[PDB]
RNA sequence: GGUUUUGCGCGAGUGUUUGGGUGUAAAACCCGCACGCGUAAUGAAAGUGAACGUAGGUGAGAGCUUCGGCGCAUCAUCGAC
RNA sequence: AUGGCCAGAAAGUGGUGUUGACGCAAUGUGAUUUCUGCCCAGUGCUCUGAAUGUCAAAGUGAAGAAAUUCAACCAAGCGCG
RNA sequence: AGACCCUGUUGAGCUUGACUCUAGUUUGACAUUGUGAAAAGACAUAGGAGGUGUAGAAUAGGUGGGAGCUUCGGCGCCAGUG
RNA sequence: GUCCUAAGGGGGGCUCAUGGAGAACAGAAAUCUCCAGUAGAACAAAAGGGUAAAAGUCCCCUUGAUUUUGAUUUUCAGUGUGAAUACAAACCAUGAAAGUGUGGCCUAUCGAUCCUUUAGUCCCUCGAAAUUUGAGGCUAGAGGUGCCAGAAAAGUUACCACA
């Protein structure tokens, strides 16, 4: 039993329903159905639209060479790296068990 | 530890080894050390090599591992040698390496060949405690042989008892004093707290009763 | 003994340190019991000083 | 007890009035050692301690000028300690 | 009874008590009639039965030049049974 | 200027393995604390005797010297296993 | 920092790396043609026997991004038309067909101006002086919630009160 599974069993956290965990959501502003993640997911919104406004302080603190069109991919890679770090720790502990 | 007591012990050791009882072979003077206030089972095991002022071991053999120029230098120096092609014909043979380590008591290898020792002979010599001493192409081979002969080690094993061949009866009293004092000072310098970690010191010959210093 | 504090009770029961808890858990109350009894207490909106609803009640989401 | 502004005295100094002298006596007048702030900063501290130059160069800049320029305050900028 | 239940800041202090189980104190239920759904053993009540498992202060030993550090031993309760 | 409802850096009474304390109670230690006997445990010695997981004379404390010891029977390096 | 009607699945066609001989620029190295080429290429894994009219590579179709049912398996459910899960069946995709295949993978969270830790020899001070431990300061490193510490301050008032 993994760390999340043990924590959820201790805290009474129910597994999500298959309708709740679908990769689908309704965007009101466009009036369209879009995906939460994946190809053209909602987590990468505005990475390909023609105009993004940027903060002056954010551009001042931004390192040279980096653009605003990769910030969401950077955040996604950070979350994905943390996810496999946790997954590999769980796999190693299960292998020791 | 003072002067005159150890001098008297050395004089009595020489008197017993020369006049009271003399064997048919040259005896070897050894120092045996017990250690207190320290335990190797929970701290780091130290190591160290020191060059004694006089060659303590006269009856030992040295194996030289090198190329043809090293073999030529060895035959000029009067020391046996064996080559890298013989290393490949050995090829990590455990029985042959065991027999070589039991026969030869010291090893010297060149700097252009010491990189191949773990590849061809493995960790057998390091396990046996006779890992070869590196020698460069410009170093004097006779001087390196003398340094290896006079060099003794104080590596800390898993037990408290330690032994170092500090000299021989064929030396003189002053040279035996020099060897014993340098060995004791090097052991004290290796120890973290000096004389506080020294448990007991004992000097004897090969066929002689012991004498206690500490 | 060990102590009648809640920290001592958790250490005696062998709970995982750093776990979240619901406000009101004690020796007699588990999380499920606390939620069940707080159902009976819920039903009142959050208001400001002039009686305007700033947060609606449960299932009254506006 | 701070801070900004106005007036006043003195000015690299300034502040007599804790105290002393004196008095027509809680007034007024006089006296000076110490001390406070300012005159040097920086560093956790040990400590060290502010001119290359008519106290620098460039562009402005009121006023003055022998009508060639000299250039206050102040600003921007490059230098020096 | 070198007791229980109380009280007092304490006392060579007080009460119960001029008391002694057919008594004193604390509870629950509440005349009479009726009356104990059946069986346990999870929480609890109590067993000085073995353990050191947890194990405070004081005390003991070792290292060091000492401050100090490291070790056992470790009451009751908890834990186990 | 009641009652009802709403708000509070709200006040206060009450409850409970809420937090921090505490009266009472219980346990240990030092002192008060004197005069005598007898046991038990732990450390130290003066030491004595041992020690196989496999392979391997040996039931391998280990470490360092060592090819010689020799008290004349032989014991040994060397051979073999680790 | 740019690119994509996503991957996957089914069917069909083809054979790779390399070597030799040939072709204006083209000359070791550009592309084309033939021959020889057990895979020496590619794709997955870590053969001591993976795959050749394919598991390689390009075309055609789907791309619908996680279907429905279940008296059954396991876990849960103060929101019990049950949910999640396993299995089965149906459906679906492709193909002429035999068939083949899909209907996910994971994970507590919180600090980084934080936590833990290391070094200074020729760094400073411990203010009566010196040395050795020790301590503080300053500076410079290492790692990242398995071995980086920790993250338990509740209620009620129909006995009431005030602004």
């Amino acid at each position: 039993e993994t760390k999340w599974q043990a924590f959820a069993r201790r805290r009474g956290i129910k597994p999500k329903t298959r309708e709740q965990r679908r990769n689908l959501q309704y965007n009101p502003t466009t009036g369209q159905w879009e995906r939460k993640w994946g190809y053209k997911g909602a987590n990468k919104r505005g990475e390909t639209d023609p105009i993004i406004e940027v903060s002056a302080a954010k551009e001042a603190m931004r390192p040279e060479g980096t653009s605003v069109r990769g910030d969401k991919r950077r955040e996604i890679r950070a979350r994905v790296k943390k996810n496999q770090k946790q997954m590999l720790r769980n796999q190693r502990i299960a292998a020791e068990k | 530890i003072t002067v005159a007591g150890v001098r008297q012990n050395v004089a009595e050791l020489l008197d017993y080894s020369n006049n009271v009882k003399k064997r048919n072979f040259l005896e070897t003077v050894e120092l045996q050390i017990g250690l207190k206030n320290y335990d190797p089972q929970r701290d780091k095991r130290f190591s160290g090599t020191v060059k004694l002022p006089t060659v303590p071991r006269p009856n030992m053999s040295i194996c030289i591992l090198g190329d043809q120029h090293d073999i030529d230098r060895a035959k000029h120096g009067g020391i046996d040698a064996m080559s890298a092609d013989d290393l490949k014909k050995l090829n990590k043979n455990k029985k042959l390496i065991k027999k070589l380590a039991r026969k030869y008591d010291a090893f010297i290898a060149s700097e252009s060949l010491i990189k191949q020792i773990p590849r061809l002979l493995g960790p057998g010599l390091s396990k046996a405690g006779k890992f070869p001493t590196p020698v460069s192409h410009s170093d004097d081979l006779s001087a390196k042989v003398n340094e290896v002969k006079s060099t003794v080690k104080f590596q800390l094993k898993k037990v408290l008892c330690m032994g170092v061949a500090v000299g021989n009866v064929g030396m003189t009293q002053e040279q035996l004093v020099a060897n014993i004092m340098l060995a004791i000072n090097y052991l004290v310098s290796l120890l973290k707290k000096g004389w506080q970690n020294v448990g007991s010191l004992t000097i004897k010959a090969t066929m002689s009763p012991p004498k206690r210093l500490y | 003994g060990t102590g009648k504090k809640e920290k001592n009770r958790l250490l005696r029961e062998g709970r995982t340190p750093g776990d979240p808890h619901v406000k009101g858990e004690n020796f007699y109350r588990s999380a499920k019991k606390i939620k069940t009894l707080n159902i009976l207490k819920e039903g009142k909106p959050i208001r400001d000083s002039k009686g305007k609803i700033v947060k609606a009640a449960s299932f009254q989401s506006k």
